[PDB]
RNA sequence: AUUGACGGAAGGGCACCACCAGGAGUGGAGCCUGCGGCUUAAUUUGACUCAACACGGGGAAACUCACCAGGUCCAGACACAAUAAGGAUUGACAGAUUGAGAGCUCUUUCUUGAUUUUGUGGGUGGUGGUGCAUGGCCGUUCUUAGUUGGUGGAGUGAUUUGUCUGCUUAAUUGCGAUAACGAACGAGACCUUAACCUACUAAAUAGUGGUGCUAGCAUUUGCUGGUUAUCCACUUCUUAGAGGGACUAUCGGUUUCAAGCCGAUGGAAUUUGAGGCAAUAACAGGUCUGUGAUGCCCUUAGACGUUCUGGGCCGCACGCGCGCUACACUGACGGAGCCAGCGAGUCUAACCUUGGCCGAGAGGUCUUGGUAAUCUUGGAAACUCCGUCGUGCUGGGGAUAGAGCAUUGUAAUUAUUGCUCUUCAACGAGGAAUUCCUAGUAAGCGCAAGUCAUCAGCUUGCGUUGAUUACGUCCCUGCC
């Protein structure tokens, strides 16, 4: 209204991840902004063969 | 305008959304991917999947529906978002399909 | 009549719709016969996200290295409004990105 | 949920209208894209008619993707008193 | 320790505190508050030195 | 009687997480941190043979935050009944009260205006439990060589060899032996990067000569420059797109003259080096302390929810790991030479900062450029220079201390760091142990990023100097 939200900018709780939602394990390298455990996941599609 | 990195990433991550959105309500259709294209003019996405005859809706409102989501979550001017779905020529070896194709049999019921 | 020195910059994923388009570039442009170089070809950007594979600490420390390998691309090309446009429309592509910074 | 008779008219309209809507998951939000009912409204007024169908929700990527329900489009012809011509996005060969 | 119990939107169930007068005219009492929102009605009441006002939550300071 | 398995029984392979051949070490200390524990207002909490020990990117002065020692305000939706515009209730001066300019309370009695308040019904706050109610991912058997199925064919069948005696490899990697024939996954193929292209394609965000303009030494035409335009011309260079290119190639041996293995030539060039993807089955390994992924218990206003303060996780006789400098003259101090590579970076605002001053210094600043091959940014250290120190625990060692002066930070105290000068602690090459390593490899000298306002003795990544020692075994362990 101060009741219902903080001062979320820096930090973690700030951003979340795209595909689930959570805070746990991020990949901010390049507007990316998913998780750290999914990415892989789909990303051998996405762009993210592989080459080793 | 972004640093090309900066692109072709968002744009390889744009089939994270029409592969994913189809995956599940396209879970009937034959899902069957897609080409996200650039052209001069549009972005084009050919749905290839294997039931153009329920995707197609009863006229052309069905295909109005998938677009008139495709523009308003990804803001597309109106125009520059036509779905031409396309049969699935070669339906033998998809996998993916055969896998849809369980799930589909099990559900209805089996043994 | 007026001459306006424009200049062409590519990027994609694959070495093979990629060298088609100079190829394709620069003989429908020396048809056209332009006052051009060759496919200047720019320094290969690649990128490497280290990730582990596991989805748990555990286990053993396991780790990645997938990566998106451009070949970045450019051109050149003179020509009026009229013959850069008929050029640019043509090359059409499954891969690929045009930019037309120009240079009047 | 408690709302407003110049916001729950307004919804159900964008909703009737395109026809279809595609409003993310952060309540928290002043403001929704294309309807200025803060966010938080729809997602909630919407998980009240889709519930009867009159609508059909689908979900994942975190947007509740909505889309109009062949009919229950024939309720929102009552509501916000309008022909019985139109079909709305609907019939656009 | 302890629960409220909501506040108890409560029951002046008619209402008449606007000199009704007898026979035939009605007027407006205990002013009107001095604002346009506030318009014409809104009936003033009567709390601690300064005066009350509701169509702006209530606020409104204007003695008596 | 059967193989999914088991043995501290035999017979074979494979790896310096296993030994040789050896190098640098850890364990000793002066000190870093992190886990045992005693302590405590509380000393939060996961994690304990390889798979717990600078690890949850744990570098925490508030905060973060889970421990308290305490202040509050609810940020109690939705329905019902009750207070009932005759006020449900809200708010506050300042003073009593405290950290306090919290009306937390109470003094007053202004303001307040159906939004509240109260019970009843119910929710939704939860880094509170349960990783053994689970999801998802990631560790482990794994720098693994291994699964499984058709049609045959074999053998009530639990079914079997096919998947093998041998020789072969980084390898169920391949010739060959074969009632077994031919395929799928793994591996390899493939993707990343480092090398090469005096052929292409272009470059005042890369550099050449020629060109002046030009500043010195020579005067001999020469030599040394300065010039984001004076012009142009170039594209080895430097970037970087296309592209190509290596297959152990060529004889020679060496062998079942099979698969393979040495050697020498050409070559830029131990799987070309290196990573990354990584089946089959799992483990009751870890995790609800990343989650608005989440079961079921508990919590619901004297909450375990939230938030302003102060301390707390930094407390020591000590036990255990990961680490920094040093026991020297093959070094410590100093002038004088004086050299890279991975980055990064300010936008809606303070990230990089020079330059030119002020400061012994640490710095201060004027002002400058820079959303960057365009600025700081071409000048990092081991070293060559030229020497003082002379075998003196020193002129190796830099512990612990006293002050000041600075530079951040609402808070500098259990001095975040720095400088300015003096206090000059051990240790005179590290026992029972025990690691990691076959080539630009072992190791040391740096630095840019990841934290971040800062505080690195860690994490990552790079290069600049750069060798010993094998290039083999099954003695061991370990696992096949």
């Amino acid at each position: 209204n101060v009741w219902f939200s903080h001062p979320r900018r820096y930090g973690k709780g700030s951003r979340q991840c795209r595909v689930c939602s959570s805070h746990t394990g991020l990949i901010r390298k390049y507007g990316l902004n998913i998780c750290r455990q999914c990415f892989r996941e789909k990303a051998n599609d996405i762009g993210f063969n592989k080459f080793r | 305008l972004i640093s090309k990195k900066r692109k072709l990433v968002a744009d390889g991550v744009f089939y994270a959304e029409l592969n994913e959105f189809f995956t599940r309500e396209l879970a009937e259709e034959g899902y069957s991917g897609v080409e996200v294209r650039v052209t001069p003019t549009k972005t084009e996405v050919i749905i290839r999947a294997t039931r153009t005859q329920d995707v197609l809706g009863e006229n052309g409102r069905r295909i109005n529906e998938l677009t008139l989501l495709v523009q308003k979550r990804f803001k597309y001017a109106p125009g520059t978002i036509v779905l031409y779905a396309e049969r699935v020529q070669d339906r033998g070896l998809s996998a993916v399909a055969q896998a849809e194709s369980m799930k589909f049999k099990l559900l209805n019921g089996l043994a | 009549q007026q001459i306006i020195k424009i200049r062409i910059t590519l990027t994609s994923t694959k070495v093979k719709q990629l060298e088609n388009v100079s190829s394709n570039i620069v003989k429908n442009a020396e048809q056209h016969n332009l006052v051009k170089k060759g496919p200047v070809r720019l320094p290969t950007k690649v990128l490497k996200i280290s990730t582990r594979k596991t989805p748990n600490g555990e286990g053993s420390k396991t780790w990645e290295t997938y990566e998106m390998r451009i070949h970045k691309r450019y051109i050149d090309l003179e020509a009026p409004v009229q013959i850069v446009k008929r050029i640019t429309q043509i090359t059409i592509e499954p891969g690929v990105d045009v930019e037309v910074v120009v240079a009047s | 949920m408690l709302m407003p008779k110049e916001d729950r008219n307004k919804i159900h309209q964008y909703l009737f209208q395109e026809g279809v809507v595609v409003a993310k998951a952060d309540f928290n939000q002043a403001a929704h894209e294309e309807i200025d009912t803060k966010n938080l409204y729809v997602i909630k007024a919407l998980q009240s008619l889709t519930s009867k169908g009159y609508v059909k929700t689908q979900f994942s990527w975190q947007y509740y993707y909505y889309t109009l329900t062949e009919e229950g489009v024939e309720y929102l012809r009552e509501y916000l008193n309008l022909p019985e011509h139109i079909v709305p996005g609907t019939y656009i060969q | 320790a302890a629960k409220k119990a909501a506040a108890a939107a409560k029951a002046a169930a008619v209402l008449s505190y606007y000199k009704v007068d007898a026979e035939g005219k009605v007027t407006k009492l205990a002013a009107a508050c001095s604002n346009p929102t506030c318009g014409a009605g809104v009936f003033l009441a009567n709390h601690k030195d300064r005066l009350y006002c509701g169509k702006c939550h209530s606020v409104y300071k204007v003695n008596a």
